[PDB]
């Protein structure tokens, strides 16, 4: 339990926004992985899907963030 | 086997040599050293004598006491 | 039946291990009496902190530090082994089979093994040294213990081994690589991808001065002074008092001379760079400042050995004495930021060449921050393996080794008649106890990847020389697959001095265990 | 004086998404769509932790006062 501790100092500390929220969904990470464990699937390949889950979000996050500069915009009327 | 220290001796009391010029270097060194270089250049005069020419032969010495930092670099040249 | 019980004791260890090695293994955190949490993927490691009970589980705790100590790599190898040595001999105890004739079944079956490890070699390292060929060997360390790190740290490890190795070829009689010429540092912030390599030790602490660097000139000569820096006084006792106010002017500028005069001859020697193991005083520093000369503190005796193997400088026992035979030599020291601090690091460029060497490492995780650095001193001593005792030698791995044993020693069982027969095949199933290991592990079933890895090994072929692939390891899939694939690929392999080490280590492991028939104890 | 602050932490990182459960449901219906054309058993875990996003705009909605239970399916719909 003090891994979650330890993420959230580093939420706060490097970044300072989410240092609730990141506990708050690797905590429901772990309530959906619970059944899991009792059908006698290892954590190797849940390791695995979490991490490709992960590997298309940023590059999903990457194509729903807007970031604009000389397209239709500018330094000014962007903010 | 020999016997005698070759390492440099202090007196009973805790003291120390401490030269400030060059030249009050070799004369407080010289008292630590006075008994191990009486003992060293005889020491090195056998190897001339005895052994010298003679090839595949070789000189070890005991010295159940400790050594100095003075003799290794002696004791490496021969 | 306590020799059944002795092995269910380890039984319950054997499985800590299994969740070991491979690379779904991860470290254990554990709270020491004292306060402090030692975390390390390394099984060996883990056996220390520890409390063992059983007296029998301390036979393989033993067994285990002879892995870590001569070759360091393969301590997972041993224990799982022996563990599985003995619940294979556990059906032949209770047969009926006298655990005598158990052991002289295991004498004979690992004297047939050892031959065999000569005829398993397919390639040879020519120890050349190069930043690829060192890819090689160290890629299958670093895998099976942390994932997704094996490509950065590969290429940050190779390249700090060939800085401190000399050029030489076929001259295996003065030994070159020790295992404390790579050191690992560690900084909180940024990456793996950020990190370098330094060709010699690197200092996290400030210079303490205003001289951040000394300057580009070639060969700048450091003197390591293990005398704090003070006015000279007697040896005994000396400690400076005021009786009155006139001793007080006297007593004060008179330290003023006595050092501004002793850091004269030091900097008119050549010397831009003064090593003090003890306190450093106040007025000390303001002359330093002036003659712009670098500050630096080494109290601890381990770090000041391995600076004397790169510049030569050795320790002297007085102040004041700067003798130029027993001064060392640095091309290039500066101080820079790296991972966000700013720090003065110790580096060379052509001459004097670096015996040791620091690798800087940089992560935004401090869990896994620990467990690279106890990663690359398992890769620390692989490079040792290089040396003569079958340096050059390699045999596959992931798997492959302990199921090709397996043909082999069964071949072995039927030729020689008796009563050896029955610890003879009893010995290679043992060896089934690794793709299994690999294969639960993974998630992948035991009814699919375990028969297809007999079928890899064992083919019919029409001719008496074999062909095909017998390269075909245990695979750990992670994203999908169809049977097994090719080793080649991925180039892991295992040296011969590794696995050849640690069959004979679990061999008398298990020996040992087996022979016990009685335990006596005593409360403390 | 308001407008200032606001623009002020985006004149840092100009790299921003959507909030207010936005981003967080176009994550977890895309990787939905992506774990059907991922065989194995990387489909059902995939989608465990597209219903592990559901947590972060759950109880924004239950501290705020709004029902999670209609706002989770009145969101979706639109969506």
């Amino acid at each position: 339990a003090k891994t979650l501790v330890d993420i959230s100092r580093a939420q706060d500390a490097e970044v300072g926004d989410g240092t609730t929220s990141v506990t708050i969904l690797a905590g429901e990470l772990m309530k959906e992985a619970k059944p899991f464990l009792e059908e006698g699937i290892s954590s190797h390949l849940i390791m695995k899907g979490y991490r490709k889950a992960v590997s298309l979000a940023v590059e999903k996050i990457n194509e729903l963030a807007v970031d604009i500069t000389s397209e239709k915009s500018s330094g000014r009327e962007l903010l | 086997i020999l016997n005698v220290s070759l390492e440099y001796e202090k007196t009973e009391v805790n003291s120390g040599f401490f030269y400030s010029s060059a030249d009050q270097r070799d004369k407080l060194a010289a008292s630590e050293r006075k008994f191990v270089d009486a003992k060293l250049k005889k020491i090195i005069d056998l190897k001339n004598e005895v052994c010298g020419m003679d090839p595949d032969k070789g000189f070890v010495i005991i010295n159940q006491k400790g050594i100095d930092p003075m003799s290794l670099d002696v004791f490496a040249k021969h | 039946g306590q020799i059944i019980k002795s092995i269910a004791a380890i039984r319950e260890l054997h499985q800590m291990c299994l969740t070991s090695m491979g690379p779904c293994g991860r470290n254990k955190i554990i709270v020491n009496h004292l306060g402090k949490i030692i975390i390390t993927n390394d099984a060996a490691t883990m056996l220390r902190e520890l409390d063992i009970v059983h007296p029998a589980v301390k036979v393989l705790v033993m067994a285990t530090e002879q892995q870590k100590i001569d070759m360091g790599d393969g301590t997972n190898l041993v224990m799982i082994l022996a563990g599985e040595l003995l619940n294979v001999s556990e059906k032949l105890i209770s047969m009926g089979l006298s655990a005598v004739e158990i052991i002289q079944g295991y004498n004979m079956a690992r004297k047939f093994t050892l031959k065999e490890l000569d005829e398993m070699v397919v390639g040879e390292i020519t120890d050349k040294n190069d930043k690829n060929e060192l890819l090689k060997m160290i890629k299958p360390v670093i895998s099976s213990k942390k994932y997704g790190s094996e490509d950065i740290l590969s290429e940050l490890v190779s390249e700090a081994v060939s800085h401190v190795l000399p050029v030489a070829q076929q001259a295996g009689e003065i030994p070159y690589f020790n295992v404390d010429s790579i050191r690992v540092v560690k900084i909180m912030g940024g990456s793996l991808s950020n990190s370098t390599v330094i060709k010699g030790m690197v200092f996290n602490r400030e210079p303490e001065g205003h001289v951040k660097s000394l300057s580009e000139d070639k060969k700048h000569k450091v003197a390591v002074f293990t005398c704090p820096l003070d006015i000279a006084n007697t040896e005994t006792k000396g400690t400076v008092l005021l009786h009155n106010a006139q001793e007080m002017l006297d007593f004060s500028k008179g330290e003023e001379k006595q050092i501004d005069a002793m850091m004269k001859e030091i900097a008119d020697m050549g010397v831009e760079c003064i090593v003090a193991g003890a306190g450093v005083g106040e007025l000390a520093l303001h002359y330093l400042n002036r003659y712009g000369i670098l500050v630096l503190k080494v109290p601890s005796k381990f770090e000041l050995r391995r600076l004397c193997r790169v510049c030569g400088a050795t320790p002297l026992p007085r102040l004041g004495a700067p003798t130029p035979e027993e001064l060392g030599l640095v091309e290039t020291v500066k101080t820079m930021e790296i991972g966000g601090d700013r720090v003065t690091v110790f580096k060379q460029e052509q001459g004097e060449i670096s015996r040791t060497s620091t690798i800087i490492l940089r992560g935004a995780t401090q869990n896994n921050l620990d467990d690279i650095e106890r990663a690359i001193d398992d890769g620390v001593a692989a490079v040792k393996g290089l040396m003569k005792p079958s340096g050059g030698k390699l045999l596959p791995g992931a798997g492959a080794t302990e199921i090709e044993l397996i043909s082999r020693i069964t071949k072995y069982g039927e030729r020689t008649p008796g009563l050896l027969q029955l610890a003879i095949k009893q010995f290679a199933v043992a060896f089934e106890v690794v793709p299994r290991t690999l294969a639960e592990t993974a998630g992948l079933d035991v009814n699919e990847v375990l028969p297809n890895l007999y079928a890899a090994h064992n083919v019919t072929e029409p001719g008496a020389v074999k062909t095909d692939h017998l390269y075909k390891g245990v695979d750990i899939d992670g994203e999908s697959d169809e049977g097994v694939k090719d080793i080649r690929e991925e180039n892991i392999y295992d040296m011969l001095a590794t696995k050849k080490f640690a069959i004979n280590v679990a061999t008398e492991a298990a020996t040992t265990v087996l022979s016990i028939d009685q335990i006596i104890m005593a409360k403390k | 004086h308001d407008a200032i602050m606001i623009v002020k932490r985006a004149l840092q990182n100009k790299l921003i998404v959507a909030g207010g459960g936005a981003t967080e449901m176009e994550v977890s219906k895309c990787l939905r769509d992506y774990s059907k054309t991922i065989a194995g058993k990387q489909q059902m875990i995939i989608n465990a932790f597209a219903k592990a996003l559901e947590v972060i705009p759950r109880q924004l909605c239950e501290n705020a006062g709004f029902d999670a239970i209609e706002i989770l399916n009145k969101l979706r719909l639109a969506h």
